[PDB]
């Protein structure tokens, strides 16, 4: 309630170190209005190790998506009949994406 | 203070100017 | 001195600006514990402010009634640390850039695919012209005397008028 | 590297971005070492 | 109605006639080029002035020229 | 052909559109296009929508010459019909023949046409507009 | 025929609403109308000149009559520094009670407008003291307008229409203009000053009944005839004169003290009469130049044909310029507008620099309004001169008459001119924007000492050379025992030095780095507007994209989407583009003047000197700070006399905003919308019986550009005038 | 009308550019140019060697003589024109 969130620090080269304002808690930086701090507090991420490992997992998932994008255009590209299964796509999205994401997040 | 007779004299002169303006505009005509 | 201006080393308003600038950061400094990198950054800012003001006093700049340095672009020799010497420096650097671009343009014109040599740069040749443009005031003068710098004028396209 | 990857790196946007990054880095390091210069 | 003129730099490549959406232009015989034809504008009252003929001309500074002039119910393209 | 139009030619089956001719077609000027089809098929109307063209002979009223010529372009570049005829109907029931005038398409050469608007010099040799001042004429 | 464009058969047969718009828009284009000859064109222009002159004098008579009838001239004469001048009384059935009490100001008891045109001071100097004098002046100007209207009617009569040879008489017309219309009028004004205005300043009452028996000088025509002209300069008004009264007054009618009257803060009335007499003599001598009927004098054709540099330096010289100027009314009009624009910019500079009307430079609202007035009018005339030069190039320039001329060579090297204007504009814009952004970032980062502040040493040197002695340059007039400072030391120097070295005048305002930066901005604006106008004028006859542009006329929409696209290709579009740049640079000039004088009048020039070097200083210290009395003219707690200025401020905002409609959205969208509306009206019951005569169509492309530009300009003027009036009125300093 | 005064194809203007003084020989033009220049410089020097005063020291003869300095410019130009013309 008195510490202002801040997660972005500037490099002092040209006098721009004045942007590192007094956000409280013995810290200097640019105030953050994204609401990521409250989002992390709503998940129980009270430690600063879990944020680091979430960042590492995000990097791993980004590398996975890059590999999948290369793989499905240069190695295993589905045919037109695969994409036109809109009933199968609709069922799989509605259950496995949305309902299982809600179920796992509720857990 | 400007009297009413003076204002009416100015109005008469302006009326004559209006009639001449109409005459000039209709001498250029449409 | 010039235009009624006083030197910044002999101006009281310049020193008052110095005191205000260091006092703002000193007031910002009081809410941090010592040894923390925030405290070190703030005292580094204070030292940098003091060094900048001392340099502006020592370089011989002229400050006005507002206590801010005023540059004299007149051309006087005692103010050549102002405009004139950066003027010569920029003129040399800009002529360097222009001559490098012109030389690479001549080379790309003389090739078989002039269009593909401009979106995809021939990097070794481009570096060659780019480094060889260091003697541009002499090479440009030689091309001007030789008549290769300028088209005659009857060979450039012109609008009908 | 390759004979055709270097040709892609020789394109106008890649070379422009690399050279502007080099120029910005050089000027930023000059400002880091020689700061707050008004006169020569 | 707009006025359409065809100059003698015509090569008879017929693209202006095909590009015309109002049947203004047509090909007449001629002997000043290799194709033996020159464009003509016998129905300039049906000209709308969209200058699709001038986009289709390949000659340097186009031979078929449309000058915008008086406006009628046809040259304005009015359906009402 | 000549300035005659069969008013009783069947029309394409169309559900009615809000793109048809307005009041100034029975007052000022109206256009019609007639073509011959080989089969019953669906074509896109120039005034939006889709209509079924009848097998045989068709007649369709439009409001401007651009719509008729756009429909003729559709009947050419698509499924091949090249015998369409475009007319112009006046409010006093007078018809005038416009497209395929001399009987052949304008892009093909036809002996018997007279060049109209041809200029015997290049476009850069037109007179200056000073030389036509206070005359009413132009430099075209 | 009977249709409205009787002058255009092409427009009369237009079945759409475009006919009405183009008939209104092309009414004055007398060269292009149907069946127009040169002689009839010149006669119609002469009659229109008479009508316009009558309109001018009717407007001035209306100003005089309204100040005489509903004004407070009687009260304002007795106390000029504290009584607000009155324009006219307000009649509005829309007013509430509190608006009636709010606008009831001055000495009068009715709702009223406070005049910001400075007509009170001007009439007060020239001898007006009562409402009867203003009423008699109004009657005289009404009779003059009546006479001019009758003369305009008379010169279209068959026996009174002058021939074409009378109009092209350059030597006679210039002789008569230069002698009579300038010199004799200036001589008559000097006579009026000496006979009426100078005695009224000294307490004497000179009117039409006693002027012919009252001597303006105690001797009277004896110093003039004997040659002792210095007797008219002896015993001037002392520096305790008190304007309108007689204590400390003098008996001099022609002096050149120089400087300002100490009480009124304006120039001496005896200096002005002397100035007018000198200008009168000079103009009469100058009008004694051209050969008319008596052998002596010049021929203007021979002077132009002779001026050829010896070996082809300027081509064929000025040969053929006499035939082109006389036969083209667009070139004469362009020269006239260029000279008049320079003249009204000069009056804008000199009326705040050297005020001539008593008790101005203390109202500050007339002082702001007159300057902004004349600067905007100067920009308009300057743009119009180049526009008519482009029109002259389009449809009046003969290339065979001007073979190797000084005018054809301008078209020969037009690419060099446009490219070098491009270089100057790009250089100025790059550098002044870079300096301004540098100062912005330096001030924002807490380090104002890192700003690049160039001291304007050249203009300060000029001020020192005129006599200003705080820069310490010690040159010419600022240094005594100098040839310039000694030669004039006993004619006009002491008054000039006591007027230039005081801090209460606007003579040569002290300038710093902000003045340097904003002068560079002004030079940027002038060069870019000149770029657009000169490029349009020189490419009016054709370019690479359109080599036959002269065949399509001065104004046409485009040349189609072919060969890349030809949007805004005509010279009219170059005028349309340069109009925005003129408005921008005039706004810059007026912003600089208004903020500098707002800080000087309040005794706080340090605020300008510190905040003018960066853009945020302008934004937060001039515009944001000075809008507070304006936008608070009416609010949730009531209203005051500036509610009309707040309403007009929002009005100008809305007009400037709805210009962006026509400037950004183009015809096609609107034509389809109109067609849908046409179907709607034709296919609804009850209302389809009402039928239009002209088919509704969208506005044409050139018409749309004109309408959007007119909206932009009207909104521009109507949002700057309330600010520049109410902010000065809301501060009184 | 007027006279053909254009001389762009010649190295000197014709004698008719001088108007009423088109027949004055070059020597008279040069001598009067020198005399007018000397008298005009003397007359304008009598305004800075002696301080010109408000009416007391104006000396209208020096004012009328001050117009000889721009007149001396036209006389030495006309001297050159007549010299190239052979007159
Ligand atoms: C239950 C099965 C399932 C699931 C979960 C998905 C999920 C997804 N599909 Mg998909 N799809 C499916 C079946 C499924 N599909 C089938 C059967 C077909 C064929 C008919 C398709 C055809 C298809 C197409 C054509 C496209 C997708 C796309 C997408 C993505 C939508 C973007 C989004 O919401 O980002 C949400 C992002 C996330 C949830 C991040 C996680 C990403 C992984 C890959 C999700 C699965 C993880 C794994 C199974 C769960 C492990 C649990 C473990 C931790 C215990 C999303 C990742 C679109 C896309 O983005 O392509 C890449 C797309 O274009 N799908
Ligand atoms: C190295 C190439 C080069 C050179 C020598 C010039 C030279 C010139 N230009 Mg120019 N110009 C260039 C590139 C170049 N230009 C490019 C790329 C553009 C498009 C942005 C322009 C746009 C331009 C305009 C709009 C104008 C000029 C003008 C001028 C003239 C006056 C100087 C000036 O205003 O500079 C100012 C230059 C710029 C604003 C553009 C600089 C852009 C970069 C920094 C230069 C390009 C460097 C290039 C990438 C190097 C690659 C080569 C390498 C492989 C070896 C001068 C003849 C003016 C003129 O006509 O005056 C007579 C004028 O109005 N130029
Ligand atoms: C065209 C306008 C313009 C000009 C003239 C300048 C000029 C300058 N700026 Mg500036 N600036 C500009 C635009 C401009 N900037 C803009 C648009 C911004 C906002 C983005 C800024 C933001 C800005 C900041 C925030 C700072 C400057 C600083 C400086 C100074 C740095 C001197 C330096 O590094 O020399 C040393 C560099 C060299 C000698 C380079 C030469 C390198 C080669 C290898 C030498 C070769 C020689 C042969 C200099 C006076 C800095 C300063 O000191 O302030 C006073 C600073 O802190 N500027
Ligand atoms: C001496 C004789 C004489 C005089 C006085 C005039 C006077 C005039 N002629 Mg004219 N004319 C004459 C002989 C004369 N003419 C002859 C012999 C010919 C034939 C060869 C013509 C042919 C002729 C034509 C063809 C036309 C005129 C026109 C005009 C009018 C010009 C418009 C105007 O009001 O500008 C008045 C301008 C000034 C008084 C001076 C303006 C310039 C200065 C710099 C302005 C600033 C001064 C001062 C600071 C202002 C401040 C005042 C106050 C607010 C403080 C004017 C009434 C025109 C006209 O309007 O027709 C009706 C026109 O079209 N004349
Ligand atoms: C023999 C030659 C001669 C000389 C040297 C003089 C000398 C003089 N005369 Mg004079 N005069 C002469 C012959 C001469 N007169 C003859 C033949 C007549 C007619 C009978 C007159 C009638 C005459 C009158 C009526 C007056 C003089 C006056 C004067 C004195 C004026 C001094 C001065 O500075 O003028 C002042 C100079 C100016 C005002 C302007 C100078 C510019 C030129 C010279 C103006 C010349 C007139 C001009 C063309 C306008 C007239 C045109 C007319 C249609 C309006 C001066 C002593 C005046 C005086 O007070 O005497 C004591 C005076 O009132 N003279
Ligand atoms: C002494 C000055 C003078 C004179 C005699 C002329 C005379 C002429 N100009 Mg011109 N002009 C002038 C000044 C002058 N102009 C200036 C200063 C500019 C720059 C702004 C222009 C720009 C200009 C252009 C661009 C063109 C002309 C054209 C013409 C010719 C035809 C005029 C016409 O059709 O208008 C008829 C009258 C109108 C169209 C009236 C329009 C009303 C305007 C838009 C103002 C409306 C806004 C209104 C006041 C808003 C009210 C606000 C309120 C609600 C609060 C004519 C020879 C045209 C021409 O034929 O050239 C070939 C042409 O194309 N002039
Ligand atoms: C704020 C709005 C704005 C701005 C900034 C400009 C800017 C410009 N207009 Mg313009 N214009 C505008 C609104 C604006 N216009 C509007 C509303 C209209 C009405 C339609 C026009 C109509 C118009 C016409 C008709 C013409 C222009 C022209 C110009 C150019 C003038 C030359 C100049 O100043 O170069 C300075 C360049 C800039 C200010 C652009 C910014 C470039 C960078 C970001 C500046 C950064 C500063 C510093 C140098 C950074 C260092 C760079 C780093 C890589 C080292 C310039 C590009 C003229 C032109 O092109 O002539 C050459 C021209 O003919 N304009
Ligand atoms: C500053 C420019 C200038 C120049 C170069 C000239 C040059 C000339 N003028 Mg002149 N003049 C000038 C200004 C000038 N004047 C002014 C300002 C006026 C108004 C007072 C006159 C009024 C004037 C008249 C009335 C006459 C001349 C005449 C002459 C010519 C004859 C000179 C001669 O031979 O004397 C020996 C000569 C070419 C005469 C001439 O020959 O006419 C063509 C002639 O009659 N001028
Ligand atoms: C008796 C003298 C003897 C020596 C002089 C002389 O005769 O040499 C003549 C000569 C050469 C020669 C000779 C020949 C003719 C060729 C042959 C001769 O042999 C013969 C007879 O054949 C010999 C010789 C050598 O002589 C050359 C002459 C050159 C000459 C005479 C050059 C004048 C410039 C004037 C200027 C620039 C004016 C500027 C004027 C200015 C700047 C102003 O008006 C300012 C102004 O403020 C002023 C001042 C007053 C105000 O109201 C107006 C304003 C405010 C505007
Ligand atoms: C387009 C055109 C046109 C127009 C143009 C224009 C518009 C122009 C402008 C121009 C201008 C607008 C110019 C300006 C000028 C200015 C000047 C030229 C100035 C001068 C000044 C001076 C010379 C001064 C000096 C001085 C003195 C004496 C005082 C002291 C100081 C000093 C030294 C500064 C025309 C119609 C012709 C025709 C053709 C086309
Ligand atoms: S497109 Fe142009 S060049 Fe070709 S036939 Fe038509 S008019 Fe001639
Ligand atoms: S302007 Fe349009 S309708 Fe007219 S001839 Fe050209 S293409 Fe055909
Ligand atoms: S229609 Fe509009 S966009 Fe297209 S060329 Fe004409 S003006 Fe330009």
């Amino acid at each position: 309630t008195s510490i202002k969130p801040s997660a972005q620090v500037v490099w002092p080269v040209v006098g721009q170190e004045i942007l590192n304002g007094d956000v409280g808690g013995g810290f200097s930086g640019v105030q953050i209005t994204s609401g990521v701090f409250q989002m992390w507090r709503a998940s129980g991420i009270t430690n600063e190790t879990e944020l680091y490992w979430t960042a590492m997992g995000g990097l791993m998932m980004s590398a996975l998506m890059v590999f999948a994008g290369w793989f499905h255009y240069h190695k295993a590209a589905p045919k037109l009949e695969w994409f036109q299964n809109v009933e199968s796509m609709m069922n799989h999205h509605l259950a496995g994406l949305l309902g299982l994401g809600c179920l796992s997040w509720s857990g | 203070m400007i009297t009413d007779s003076q204002i009416f004299f100015a109005l008469c002169i302006a009326l004559t100017a209006a009639v001449l303006a109409i005459g000039l505009g209709r001498q250029l005509y449409v | 001195d010039v235009s009624g201006l006083t030197p910044c080393k002999d101006s009281a308003v310049f020193k008052k600006r110095l005191d205000g600038s260091v006092k703002k950061l000193q007031a910002r400094l009081a809410n941090y514990t010592e040894g923390t990198p925030a405290y070190l950054a703030l005292e580094q800012q204070i030292d940098q402010t003091k060094a900048r003001f001392a340099k502006y006093g020592d370089k011989g700049l002229l400050c006005g009634a507002d206590g801010l340095p005023h540059l004299i672009a007149d051309g006087r020799p005692d103010h050549a640390g102002e405009f004139v010497i950066p003027a010569f420096g920029f003129l040399y650097i800009a002529g360097w850039i222009g001559w490098a671009g012109r030389s690479y343009l001549q080379f790309s014109k003389k090739t078989d695919k002039p269009n593909e040599n401009e979106i995809i740069i021939n990097v070794p040749v481009a570096l060659g012209m780019m480094s060889g443009a260091f003697l541009w005031p002499l090479a440009a003068w030689k091309e001007l005397i030789n008549g290769q710098l300028l088209v005659p004028g009857d060979e450039v396209t012109v609008s009908p008028r | 590297m390759s004979k055709d990857l270097l040709k892609y790196l020789s394109t106008a946007p890649v070379l422009l971005t690399a050279w502007m990054s080099l120029t910005a880095g050089m000027i930023i390091e000059i400002q880091r070492f020689f700061p707050d210069s008004l006169s020569f | 109605s707009h006025s359409v003129r065809v100059y003698d730099t015509c090569i008879g490549c017929t693209q202006c006639v095909r590009a015309c959406p109002c049947d203004v232009l047509e090909m007449v015989p001629w002997d000043g080029c290799k194709a033996g034809q020159i464009a003509s504008a016998p129905r300039a009252e049906d000209c709308i002035g969209c200058k699709r003929c001038e986009t289709a001309c390949p000659t340097d500074f186009l031979s078929v020229r449309v000058y915008l002039g008086s406006e009628t119910t046809r040259s304005l393209g009015l359906t009402y | 052909t000549s300035d005659v139009l069969n008013l009783q030619i069947p029309t394409p089956t169309f559900g009615g559109s809000t793109g048809g001719w307005l009041r100034a077609a029975e007052i000022e000027e109206k256009y019609a296009i007639t073509w011959t089809s080989k089969k019953e098929q669906i074509f896109e109307m120039p005034t939006s929508g889709a209509a079924i063209m009848q097998k045989g002979e068709n007649l369709l009223y439009l409001a401007k010459k651009e719509q008729c010529l756009a429909l003729s372009t559709q009947l050419r570049t698509l499924f091949k019909i090249s015998d369409y005829k475009i007319y112009r109907i006046f409010p006093n029931s007078e018809v005038q023949y416009l497209h395929p005038k001399d009987g052949v398409f304008p892009e093909k050469l036809n002996e018997g046409r007279i060049g109209v608007g041809n200029v015997g010099y290049s476009i850069g040799k037109n007179p200056n507009p000073v030389n036509v001042k206070f005359t009413g004429k132009n430099t075209f | 025929a009977t249709k409205f464009p009787k002058f255009s058969q092409a427009l009369a047969q237009d079945p759409a609403t475009r006919r009405i718009w183009y008939g209104i828009a092309t009414a004055h284009d007398l060269e292009s109308h149907d069946g127009m000859t040169e002689e009839n064109l010149y006669q119609k222009i002469f009659a229109s000149h008479f009508g316009h002159l009558a309109i001018i004098f009717l407007w001035t008579s209306g100003n005089l009559f309204h100040v005489a009838w509903q004004g407070n001239f009687q009260q304002w004469v007795l106390n000029p520094l504290k009584v607000k001048p009155i324009a006219h009384a307000i009649w509005d059935p829309h007013f509430g009670q509190s608006a009636i009490k709010a606008f009831t100001r001055g000495g009068v008891s009715y709702p009223v407008n406070i005049a910001t045109s400075g007509v009170y001071h001007w009439w007060y100097t020239v001898g007006m003291r009562t409402n009867e004098d203003l009423y008699f002046g109004a009657l005289g100007l009404l009779v003059l307008s009546t006479t001019l209207l009758f003369a305009g009617w008379l010169h279209l009569q068959p026996k009174f229409r002058p021939g074409i040879a009378w109009f092209k008489n350059n030597e006679s017309r210039l002789n008569h203009h230069l002698s009579g219309l300038f010199g004799v009028s200036s001589l008559a004004w000097s006579g009026h000053l000496i006979h009426v205005a100078i005695p009224e300043s000294r307490g004497q009452h000179i009117r039409w009944n006693n002027f012919t028996s009252t001597l303006p000088h105690p001797e009277g025509l004896t110093p003039f005839f004997t040659g002792n002209w210095g007797l008219y300069a002896e015993n001037p008004d002392t520096a305790q004169h008190i304007f309108g009264t007689s204590e400390g007054a003098g008996t001099a009618i022609l002096t050149f003290l120089g400087g300002f009257h100490p009480q009124t803060q304006s120039m001496w009335l005896t200096d002005i009469a002397h100035h007018h007499l000198a200008i009168a003599v000079v103009f009469i001598f100058a009008g004694h130049m051209y050969r008319t009927n008596w052998g002596i004098g010049h021929s203007m054709k021979e002077i132009l044909d002779a001026h050829v540099p010896p070996k082809g330096r300027l081509g064929a010289g000025h040969r053929g310029l006499f035939e082109t100027i006389t036969d083209s009314l667009h070139m004469q009009l362009g020269l006239a507008l260029a000279s008049l624009g320079v003249a009204t910019s000069l009056v804008a500079q000199h009326m705040y620099a050297l005020p001539s009307y008593a008790f101005m430079a203390k109202d500050y609202v007339t002082q702001a309004a007159l300057y902004t007035h004349h600067q905007y009018i100067a920009g308009f005339l300057m743009v119009g001169a180049f526009a008519h030069g482009a029109i002259f190039f389009v449809r009046d320039y003969d290339p065979e008459v001007n073979k190797d001329n000084v005018l054809a060579r301008m078209l020969q090297h037009k690419e060099a001119i446009i490219s070098h204007l491009s270089w100057v504009s790009l250089f100025l814009g790059f550098h002044t924007l870079g300096l301004y952004i540098h100062n912005d970032v330096c001030v924002a980062f807490g380090t104002p000492e890192k700003q690049i502040l160039f001291e304007p040493v050249f203009a300060q040197f000029i001020q020192a050379a005129s006599g200003k002695a705080l820069y310490g340059f010690d040159v010419l007039l600022s240094s005594s025992t100098s040839a310039a400072s000694v030669a004039s030391s006993k004619i006009w120097l002491p008054g000039w030095m006591e007027a230039i070295n005081s801090g209460k005048n606007s003579l040569f305002l002290t300038i710093g780095p902000g003045d340097f930066l904003v002068h560079h901005a002004i030079a940027l604006g002038l060069h870019t507007t000149t770029l657009i106008l000169v490029k349009g004028a020189l490419d009016a006859r054709g370019s690479k994209l359109m080599p036959d542009k002269k065949d399509f006329g001065y104004s046409f929409p485009c040349d189609g989407p072919g060969r890349g696209g030809t949007c805004d290709i005509s010279a009219w579009d170059a005028f349309y583009l340069a109009m925005f740049w003129m408005l921008n640079t005039i706004s810059w000039v007026t912003f600089y003047w208004h903020w500098k004088h707002l800080t000087v009048w309040g005794g706080n020039a340090a605020a300008f000197n510190e905040s003018s070097t960066y853009i945020m200083g302008w934004l937060r210290d001039y515009l944001w700070l000075n809008s507070s009395p304006l936008i608070n003219g009416y609010n949730a707690f009531g209203m005051n006399a500036q509610a009309v200025w707040a309403w007009m401020f929002l009005f100008g905002h809305l007009i400037w905003a709805t210009g962006f409609m026509f400037l950004i959205s183009w015809r096609g969208y609107w034509q389809e919308l109109i067609e849908t509306l046409v179907w709607a009206h034709e296919r609804t019951p009850i209302a389809n019986l009402v039928k239009w005569r002209d088919k509704p169509v969208a506005l044409s492309i050139v018409q749309a550009r004109l309408v959007g530009l007119a909206h932009f300009t009207v909104g521009f003027i109507f949002t700057f005038a309330p600010f520049v009036i109410a902010s000065t009125t809301g501060k009184f300093a | 009308e007027a006279a053909d005064t254009w001389w762009g194809d010649k190295d000197y203007p014709p004698s008719i550019v001088l108007g009423i003084g088109k027949d004055v020989p070059s020597s008279i033009f040069g001598v009067t140019s020198g005399l007018a220049f000397a008298i005009g410089v003397y007359c304008v020097a009598q305004s800075n060697l002696v301080n010109i005063l408000s009416g007391s020291t104006v000396n209208g003869f020096y004012v009328a003589g001050a117009l000889l300095v721009p007149y001396s410019w036209g006389l030495h130009v006309a001297a050159w024109i007549q010299k190239q013309n052979g007159k």
